[PDB]
DNA sequence: CCTGCATCCGTGAATCGAG
DNA sequence: TATAATGGGAGCTGTCACGGATGCAGG
């Protein structure tokens, strides 16, 4: 956009990356329920994490 | 698609102001119809609605004391203008409506930059919003002259171009 | 553009809120035949005709002009809602 | 001399200092005065105001002489037809240039209150690009297939096209009417795909209360030089203009506390240091570390960049974002032809 | 068909009161 | 401001024997030019017969 | 029959049964029109007493929907067939006399 | 007037007969005017001649007749039928054992003919069938996207008519065959055609490492028999390998003449490429009982020269127009033909084994339909049948020379691409590179050259002048692309003294690309510059000095101006206005020398050389396709001598035999207070006054009277319920008079329905009762003026049922039609526009006061805004202004051809000349140098236009000259602070109007399903707010808005009705209710067996249809 | 027996107008 | 309600570039 002259702000394609970034994939269950290989939403995962890993799980 | 939605070819208009557009008495009197009909019922122009409605059908029934009902009924009132293809968010604008005589909607020339519409034979479509609430997002949030600034860049999007650059450099 | 409106955005948090102030109210005295205002005689919005200046119709006016003033208070959980319903048409009967 | 820069500065700077409406009357008040002084300034277009410069046929015989030359270094096995290709191209790339350089100097010189000189200069209207076509030579074309013609336009507008010419040039206006009739088709698509997947994001809290940030570098590391240089003022301002501060900044005497909306002259300030050697990069809040829900939060985002000022909470941003991303490459696509 | 989350559909300003002078005092006591 | 013509109904009418159609006709009648010699007259209604 | 998914055109963007207008349900007006039809009757049998206008409800059937003879009137108020054909009569000829003063009605005539 | 041209270019030849394409093509495929015996075997003779006869008793074709139409053209137009001819075809029916013969002429219908201008008229509309373009049959070798150094080899027929074929070798050596999306080793189908391992080894040796892969030892084990068994195995899996079975599948696929077909012209193209000879159009043939090779060989064999490199060989380009032709309507015709023909055949076939195998004759077992509906099929939904553009005689004429990628057989709009939308090198002057649609068909629809022609093969030819040496001959050569690759053609405007080439180095073309070269080494030269642009391109004036986008607009606006009743001829011509009217059958002409004997509106009567009387009626103010009043208009006076071609009656938008698209006004480059901002465009009143731009519009109202179920319609002057002051003009049969004024709201015909069965509400039953009056039995359903039209009323057609001559549809008692026109002024919103591309709206109807105006005291016409001029690039209307204004001043017009036109220097003599009537008169006068006009030559020489010094007169021409005057505003009396260029230009009014498209709805007809609003002014439909309007409220934040849009304001309908109750009653509108098409949404989910339910925070079920889909 | 590459099938391909 | 009749018929070929699933030979 820069070389044909547009005036951009990289905040907006800040926001688009952001939700390219929205997913994760799992390396190990632990004690969880999930699969190996199985994608979800990072925002999940780690309030799966924050309620495993104070269960001491 | 929606109702109290009108279409007409657009016209420059230099002599109105940045919150306002023209719009022909045919347009609006459809557009505002069942306030049209309200209003005249609230003045002795017709006993009740039925008979308001009535008269309007008919192009040869139509007196100037319905004009002057409708130029009472729209005031304060803003419609919005629409210009295919909306890119970004001021492809829709609010402006305050001038009754104009004509078939033609006229258009404020520095909000041209921001539908990027000429006058080669460009149309405009004209929503009207009818509760207090949307009348009050309109006239706040979507008001031609409350949005000066590109949500883009930051840059001024409605400025001085073409004919008013000129005779300002010259 | 809108009568001190520099001023209104500067009045609330967020303009979205503005927005919503101005509606509500300007229902409160569409619906109570603007005999609820704040407005003295001579701050009435008025209206040009043929005959001579009335009142100016649109409600939305009348509200934002009541906003200017700052007679009018704005927020959250301040009254339950039939209560304040039931007594703006005490005081204002419709 | 007031012109489209100049006014633009100017209505961004009564935005700031006035409020909107003051700004609304100054944009009626410029409307006003701009026309009635358009009309009565004496403005027109006549075939003698594409003003042709004595140069243009020296330039013209200069590159027939080098044409030939190359010629002379090409029937003698010196160089390849690719070899020809490039150089014939790269003359009448040069020739197009100093033709160009030329019919403005002479402008500027002789006729400097000249009407396509003066809506070019203004920005009223065109670009030398145009006014290049309507004076001096045309320039090279295109095959539709693309790469670009051996033999160029070398008539203007004025002058008159031979039908060859003419006929070079419908190959690359028929690509032009193709690119805003079927290209477009491709931005718009994209322009859909950036709203369905920032649909769901607003502004939604004031803090998430993240300690993360990001640092906007104010230097790009060049392949040519091999050192850091200055990255270009628009684009500093296009990464550090509404946004808020993740840490403290403190260069030149002036304190920037953490929370800080950076207005434009606090741009221009940091951009400044930034050449005085005081800091490399800036500390800033980012939707990238933003943790906020659903959406983003006020001081993560910064400034609303239609009334800049601090984002109002509810304002939907994932849809302006994909709308002011995917608008300007459609609208481009339909500007290929001018 | 709903009220969308967003400006004057979020429940930030969407709950926002309006109550004049006269009315508020007029509550207030009773 | 007014023509009428025996037999036509309307402007966009065409008259046996005439060349000109009553678009024309009414276009030469814009032309025409008439002088009031009295001030008090404010409108005159002509006639006109003619055949052959 | 013919299909209402006739191509209209030679793109493939429309088709046969967007141009057809549905005639059974009520236009705004309509249904604007019935409510204000039922409001000025309401309005026109206030101006009589109750029990000679609720004949007539009961006669026409604005009231539970039902046609009512002079019988079953007269089995519910109590008095002679006669009476209630004569409270009929009396109060349509009210109603004439309204109308023909207040001309609140005769727009409604279709 | 005087018309004083231009130019040193003499070109030979007149420009062919423009609608050639149509009318000499359609002719040539019915040959109805050729006797039977000596008819060739073409179109409609080919059709039944390869559709008969029928094997299996004997059905045999002998001749063809066609009768004269049942109806004249007009007759036609106005019963709404279709201009057609009966269709007769003599059959011999013979029984193959008995020997008996019975013949007779059955009837197979009507076809459609052609009139004199090219169009046709189908049920009562003129439509014009528009050419088809696509790849020309034969063999083409086009390289493998996926192997560099391999080739693809295409086999491609007629369209329809057989599969394609591709050859390609495979990366494991073995050469395949690609039919039907089947592949199989070539090396089997060559077996069957009776090849040997020896004729392939001594005919394709000589390229090494290739043949190898085609010898396979498997495959010459195994008979011809064999072969084509297990090749049939191949491509029919699972139908039993029968012998006669396999060979009548194999035949039919290939070596078929009724089957597979490849092109006359496909035919030679194979012939030339392959460098042999086909006897028939097959691949191969049938012959002493078993299959022979025709086309396979030579394939395969210029496909292994190919892939080796050997020299001889070339590729194909698939948009090079030598490898492209032209379907005309005859071939379209033709072909359709050939497929109702041909179910025709199935019909007899079948009807033959089928009841009386003993007694049976030709009447009994044809079957007509499937001909008819073909025909009719090809005629009417047929996307090539268009909607004729009868807006001025050059739309129609543009219309008849189109050029479709498009349509049966062609390109989908999907499948298309922008290889062959762009121009080709074999374009030039053949196909236009300028004129085209700037919509999705960019590039596929296209317009024909005016010096091109079509050959009989479907190509398209150029002519060009034959040169030997230096003296170039008068004699023309008409060439395909592929001919005219081969010499080397010269410019038109090469020097030339007497017929010998004066040139030291001409600019010549050596197949598309420019050359500098020898009069010595030149072939050919260019006929014109006008044969390299279409018919509209032709008439910009200037068209070298115009930007090539701005040219195509100019070229499709000149097809959309308006017939003015006061329009002129361009003061600044090209040439070809004449001739255009002359194409185009709008004027009228007389045939021989003579004199005239009647003149009249309605008639012209002119006796010839001959002595006969002829008379031509004159058509007048009869309505076109787009409602453009078409009118001829008689020129000549009674007593006058004429001769052979001379003009008779002047059509529709011409001027004494010239094209009249627009009128000449004087114009003003100079901006104008921000009116004329953005391509707007500010007029002066006077053009009103005087009536220019000003034009007639008819509309045709139509209604139906029918028979129902529930009782007749009834067209009566009684209708229930009405006042007499609307049943004013209306006659006693419920038709409005003629020449009566209507306006919307009005009644144009009155019509009764009665009530559909309904329990009156109780409601209505009492106020029925109370107003004494019994409801009518009858209901009003009468055809009114829709809003924002009207005029008055010039014509009434009424049809009804038991009157003699006219039986309508059933169910349908009487149809009336009513005609009513209006005279169009010019108004604000309406577009006007000039031939060089610039376009605007009129923004502004000034006073006359308050125009600008020049010294004399003579005000401009319109103002143009001179920021249209440079970005746009088209310099054109500059010129045409300059020379306008000298021809203003001069009292004279001018022909300035393209290309070849007037230049600078001339142009400047001619406004030297205009300045002397000009200023002469001022001086001659007795008035001197105006004050105002010192002021403005002061500011003149410090914008360096004049030269300082000189004497105010010497100033002002040294102005007038560069095309500029001195302007006074009108409003001040103060002259411009600058001298601004003025003079006349030829502007139109194009036929996009604010009263065919100002549109406003409240509320109005809902959709069926989905009970959203409809769409359209036409309709009363709402405007469309589309995901991206609902994107800019949700950007904007309005949440209220749209939540209007998808409930109150569209969708729901409880909400609307409440709605608009509220309004009407001053109430505020209610909330939102849930929207009826996510309902749809809900149930057609249902009817996809999948659960769509509604829940609340409780996760408990909520019911959106409140218990009226729950038992 | 398991990774890697070739290959198959199914899915998309701007907006509004009118038609 | 009865001679006997016993495996179909027309294909639409000039888009393209993506993700993901199937299947193949190769280490
Ligand atoms: N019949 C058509 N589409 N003509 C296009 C046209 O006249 N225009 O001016 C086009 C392109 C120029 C050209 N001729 O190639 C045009 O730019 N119109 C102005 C605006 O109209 C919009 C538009 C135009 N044409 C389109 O095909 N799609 C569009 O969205 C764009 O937003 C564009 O910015
Ligand atoms: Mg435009
Ligand atoms: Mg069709
Ligand atoms: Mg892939
Ligand atoms: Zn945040």
């Amino acid at each position: 956009y820069r070389a044909q002259g547009v005036k951009l702000h990289d905040k907006h394609i800040e926001i688009v990356v952001r939700q390219m970034m929205k997913y994760v994939e799992v390396t190990d269950p632990g004690d969880s329920r999930l699969l190996e290989g199985q994608v979800l939403e990072k925002w999940d995962v780690e309030a799966l994490n924050e309620r495993l890993i104070a269960e001491g799980k | 698609r929606v109702d109290y939605s009108g279409r007409s070819v657009i016209v420059v208009g230099p002599q109105l102001k940045l919150h306002q557009c023209g719009l022909p008495k045919r347009m609006a009197l459809e557009l505002f119809k069942p306030f049209l009909l309200k209003k005249m019922e609230e003045k002795g122009i017709a006993p009740n609605v039925k008979a308001a409605r009535r008269m309007l059908e008919r192009q040869r029934d139509i007196k100037d004391e319905v004009w002057d009902a409708l130029e009472e009924v729209i005031h304060g009132k803003v419609v919005l203008l629409n210009r295919a293809p909306t890119l970004h968010r001021l492809g829709i604008q609010a402006f305050q409506p001038v009754l104009v005589e004509g078939q033609s909607i006229q258009l404020h020339p520095l909000v041209c930059e921001a539908f990027n519409a000429d006058f080669d034979g460009d149309q405009m479509a004209v929503h009207v919003p009818l509760s207090s609430f949307a009348q009050a997002e309109a006239r706040i949030q979507m008001l031609s002259a409350h949005n000066l600034l590109s949500p883009a860049s930051g840059e001024p999007l409605a400025k001085p171009s073409r004919d008013i650059i000129l005779g300002l450099y010259y | 553009a809108e009568p001190g409106i520099d001023k209104l955005f500067g009045m609330v948090d967020s303009k979205y809120r503005l927005t919503v102030v101005v509606a509500k109210r300007a229902q409160q005295l569409l619906r109570h035949g603007f005999k609820n205002t704040v407005l003295e005689p001579e701050e009435r919005p008025k209206m040009q005709t043929l005959e001579g200046l009335f009142d100016d119709p649109n409600a939305v006016t009348w509200a934002m002009k009541e906003l200017l003033t700052g007679r009018l208070v704005f927020g959250e959980n301040l009254v339950p809602e039939d209560r304040l319903q039931k007594e703006m048409e005490r005081l204002y009967p419709v | 001399p007031q012109e489209k820069n100049s006014l633009k500065d100017l209505v961004y700077q009564a935005f700031l200092r006035l409020g909107m409406e003051k700004t609304a009357r100054l944009l009626d008040a410029l409307k006003y005065y701009g026309f009635t002084f358009s009309t009565t300034s004496g403005i027109t277009i006549g075939i003698d105001d594409a003003v042709i410069p004595e140069e243009k046929k020296q330039y013209l015989e200069e590159a027939d002489r080098k044409l030939l030359q190359i010629e002379q270094a090409y029937e003698m096995g010196f160089l390849t037809d690719r070899e020809r290709y490039d150089q014939i191209l790269q003359l009448w790339t040069e020739t197009t240039e100093k033709v160009t350089q030329a019919v403005f100097k002479n402008f500027e010189e002789n006729y400097p209150f000249n009407p396509l000189y003066v809506m070019a200069q203004s920005g009223a209207r065109g670009n030398p690009q145009q006014i290049r076509q309507l004076c001096g030579l045309r320039g090279l074309m295109q095959k539709p297939s693309g790469e670009t013609f051996e033999v160029p336009v070398r008539s203007s507008f004025r002058e008159g096209l031979t039908v060859l010419e003419y006929f070079i040039s419908s190959h690359g206006a028929r690509k032009g009417g193709a690119d805003t009739a079927l290209r477009t088709a491709d931005s718009g698509y994209l322009t859909r795909k950036l709203v369905d997947v920032t649909h769901e994001i607003v502004v939604r809290e004031a803090d998430c209360g993240t300690t993360n940030y990001i640092s906007v570098p104010l230097f790009q590391p060049d392949e040519v030089t091999r050192s850091l240089r200055l990255r270009k003022r628009a684009d500093i301002e296009a990464g550090l203009y509404g946004r808020v501060l993740a840490r403290e900044v403190e260069v030149l005497g002036v304190r920037l506390e953490e929370g800080r909306y950076l207005s434009m002259d606090d741009v221009h300030l940091l951009i400044k240091a930034a050449e005085a050697g005081e800091i490399q990069e800036v500390p800033v809040r980012s939707p990238l570390t933003c943790q906020t829900r659903y959406g983003v939060c006020q001081k993560c985002y910064g400034y609303d960049l239609s009334m800049a000022r601090p984002v109002s909470i509810g304002e939907a941003v994932g849809i302006v974002a994909a709308q002011s991303i995917g608008e300007p490459g459609t609208q481009l696509t339909m500007r290929t032809f001018h | 068909g709903r009220l969308i989350p967003a400006g004057t559909g979020s429940d930030f300003v969407r709950f926002t009161q309006v109550v004049d002078q006269k009315t508020l005092k007029a509550i207030e006591e009773a | 401001t007014s023509v009428y013509i025996e037999d036509v109904l309307h402007e966009f009418s065409t008259i046996p024997g005439v060349k000109e159609d009553v678009v024309e006709i009414i276009l030469n009648l814009k032309e025409l030019v008439v002088r009031f010699l009295n001030p008090s007259l404010q409108t005159v209604t002509l006639l006109l017969k003619a055949e052959g | 029959p013919v299909s209402l998914e006739t191509p209209i055109g030679d793109e493939k963007d429309s088709f046969y049964g967007d141009f057809i207008p549905d005639e059974h349900l009520p236009s705004p007006v309509d249904a604007a029109t019935q409510s204000l039809l039922s409001e000025e009757l309401e309005k026109a049998l206030s101006k009589l007493s109750e029990r000679e206008a609720m004949v007539l409800k009961l006669r026409k059937g604005l009231i539970d929907g039902r046609e009512h003879t002079l019988e079953e009137v007269g089995a519910f108020f109590g008095v002679t067939r006669e009476r209630i054909r004569q409270i009929e009569n009396k109060a349509l000829r009210k109603l004439k006399y309204h109308e023909s003063r207040t001309r609140k009605l005769r727009d409604f005539l279709d | 007037m005087e018309i004083k041209r231009f130019g040193r270019i003499r070109e030979v030849i007149p420009l062919p007969p423009l609608t050639e394409i149509q009318v000499e093509s359609y002719r040539r495929a019915l040959q109805a005017d050729v006797p039977p015996e000596k008819r060739e075997n073409v179109g409609i003779q080919a059709a039944f001649r390869e559709t008969f006869p029928i094997e299996e008793l004997v059905l045999d074709f002998l001749e063809y007749r066609l009768g004269e139409p049942p109806f004249p053209q007009d007759e036609c137009r106005e019963k709404d039928l279709t201009y057609q001819a009966p269709l007769y075809a003599r059959l011999q029916l013979i029984h193959k054992d008995t020997g008996l013969i019975k013949e007779d002429e059955v009837f197979l219908g009507h076809i459609p003919l052609m009139t004199e201008d090219g169009s046709f008229i189908i049920n009562g509309a003129d439509r014009v069938i528009v050419s088809q373009i696509h790849r020309s049959p034969g063999v083409y070798f086009t390289p493998d996207p996926a192997r560099p150094g391999r080739y693809i080899a295409s086999i491609i027929p007629l369209p329809k008519r057989g599969p394609w074929i591709d050859l390609e070798v495979e990366p494991n050596g073995v050469v395949s065959m690609k039919v039907n999306k089947r592949k199989f080793p070539l090396v089997l189908l060559l077996r069957v055609l009776g090849y040997d391992q020896e004729t392939l080894a001594r005919e394709l040796g000589a390229y090494g490492e290739l043949v190898q892969g085609l010898m396979d030892e498997s495959v010459f084990a195994m008979r011809p028999e064999e072969a084509l068994i297990r090749l049939f195995t191949l491509l029919r899996p699972g139908d039993p390998p029968k012998r006669d079975k396999a060979v009548a599948y194999v035949y039919g696929l290939i070596a078929d003449p009724r089957r597979y077909d490849l092109g006359e012209a496909g035919r030679y193209k194979a012939e030339e490429k392959l460098g042999i000879r086909l006897s028939g159009r097959t691949l191969a043939r049938f012959e002493d009982g078993e299959f022979k090779d025709e086309v396979f060989l030579p394939t395969l064999r210029y496909l292994f020269a190919l892939t080796a490199g050997v020299p001889g060989h070339e590729v194909d380009d698939i948009d090079h127009l030598g490898n492209r032709r032209i379907r005309t309507v005859g071939e379209l015709m033709t072909d359709q033909f050939r497929v109702g023909l041909a179910r025709l055949a199935r019909g007899v076939r079948e009807r033959m084994l089928m009841g009386s195998e003993d007694s049976l004759t030709p009447a009994k077992l044809v079957n007509s339909r499937p001909l008819e509906a073909a025909i009719r099929e090809f005629f009417s939904r047929s996307q090539l049948s268009q909607f004729k553009d009868e807006t001025n005689p050059l739309s129609s004429l543009r219309h008849k020379r189109r050029i479709s990628a498009l349509g049966p057989g062609g390109l989908t709009r999907e499948r298309a691409g922008f290889d062959v939308r762009d121009v080709h090198r074999t374009h030039y002057g053949r196909i236009c590179p300028v004129e085209t649609p700037e919509g999705a068909n960019i590039g596929l629809i296209t317009s024909l050259a005016a010096y091109a022609r079509v050959d009989e093969l479907g190509f398209i030819r150029t002519p060009y002048r034959r040169v030997v040496g230096g003296v170039v001959t008068d004699e023309v050569v008409y060439m395909t692309a592929t001919e005219e690759d081969r010499y080397t053609i010269a410019q038109a405007n090469t020097p030339l003294e007497g017929n010998r080439i004066a040139a030291e180095r001409v600019v010549a073309r050596r197949k598309g690309e420019p050359v500098i070269v020898s009069p010595e080494e030149v072939e050919f030269m260019d006929v014109s510059p006008k044969q390299v642009f279409s018919v509209n391109t032709n008439l910009i004036p200037f068209l070298e000095h115009d930007d090539a986008n701005r040219a195509l607009m100019g070229s499709n606006m000149q097809t959309q101006a308006v017939p003015l009743i006061r329009a002129q001829a361009p003061v600044v011509m090209t040439g070809l206005e004449e001739r255009v009217v002359r194409d185009s059958l709008a004027a009228l002409y007389a045939e021989e020398d003579g004199e005239v004997a009647k003149v009249d509106g309605n008639r012209i009567v002119v006796r010839y050389e001959d002595g006969r009387l002829v008379e031509y009626p004159l058509r007048r103010f009869y309505r076109s396709n787009q409602g453009t009043a078409l009118d001829q208009r008689p020129r000549v006076v009674v007593g006058q001598r004429v001769r052979k071609g001379d003009l008779l009656a002047d059509g529709p938008a011409s001027e004494n035999g010239f094209l009249a698209l627009g009128q000449n006004v004087l114009v003003a480059i100079m901006p104008f207070d921000g009116y004329n901002f953005e391509d707007a465009i500010v007029i002066s009143e006077e053009l009103l006054k005087r009536d220019f731009y000003t034009s007639i519009h008819i509309e045709r109202y139509e209604i139906e009277a029918r028979d129902t179920k529930l009782g007749p319609e009834r067209i009566t002057r009684d209708i229930p319920h009405l006042s007499e002051a609307a049943l004013r003009d209306l006659d006693e049969e419920g038709v409005v008079r003629i020449g009566a004024e209507v306006k919307p709201g009005d009644i144009l015909v009155g019509r009764t329905s009665f009530k559909g069965e309904s329990e009156p509400t109780p409601e209505e039953r009492l106020l029925r009762s109370i107003f004494g009056e019994k409801a009518r039995d009858v209901k009003d359903t009468s055809l009114r003026v829709p809003p924002g039209e009207g005029g008055i009323v010039v014509r009434t057609v009424r049809l009804r049922r038991g009157d003699p001559g006219v039986e309508l549809k059933p169910g349908v008692r009487e149809v009336v039609r009513v005609y009513v026109a209006q005279k169009r002024k010019l108004q604000v919103g309406d577009k006007l526009a000039n031939r060089h591309g610039n376009k605007g709206v009129v923004a502004k109807i000034l006073p006359v006061e308050d125009m600008p105006h020049l010294p004399d005291g003579t005000p401009v016409d319109v103002i143009l805004n001179p920021l249209g001029v440079p970005s746009r690039m088209n310099l054109g209307q500059i010129l045409e202004t300059h020379l306008g204004l000298a021809g203003y001043f001069l009292g004279q017009r001018y022909i300035s051809p393209i290309f070849d036109g007037a230049k600078e220097p001339e142009i400047k003599e001619l406004l030297a000349q205009a300045f002397e009537v000009y200023f002469g008169k001022r001086k001659g006068e007795g008035f001197g140098v105006d004050k105002r006009e010192v002021e403005v030559l002061r500011r003149a020489e410090k914008l360096g236009l004049v030269t300082p010094g000189k004497t105010p007169e010497e100033q002002l021409k040294e102005l007038f000259l560069q095309g500029k005057v001195v302007l006074y505003d009108g409003r001040t009396g103060e002259p411009i602070e600058g001298p601004i260029v003025v003079g006349q230009m030829f502007i139109m009014k194009l036929y996009h109007m604010v009263e065919d498209k100002m549109h406003a709805r409240s509320t109005g007809p809902y959709s069926l399903i989905t009970q959203q609003p409809l769409g359209g002014k036409a309709q009363f439909g709402g405007q469309r707010f589309g995901e991206m309007e609902v994107w800019a409220l949700e950007a904007y934040g309005a949440a209220h808005t749209l939540q209007e849009m998808l409930t109150l304001k569209s969708d729901d309908i409880e909400g609307r009705n409440a709605a608009y109750e509220a309004i009407i009653k001053g109430e505020d509108v209610p909330e939102p209710s849930v929207p009826e098409s996510f309902r749809v949404l809900v149930k057609e989910l249902q009817a996809l067996a999948l659960d769509v339910q509604t829940l609340d925070e409780k996760d408990n079920p909520v019911d959106i249809f409140e218990g009226l889909a729950s038992k």
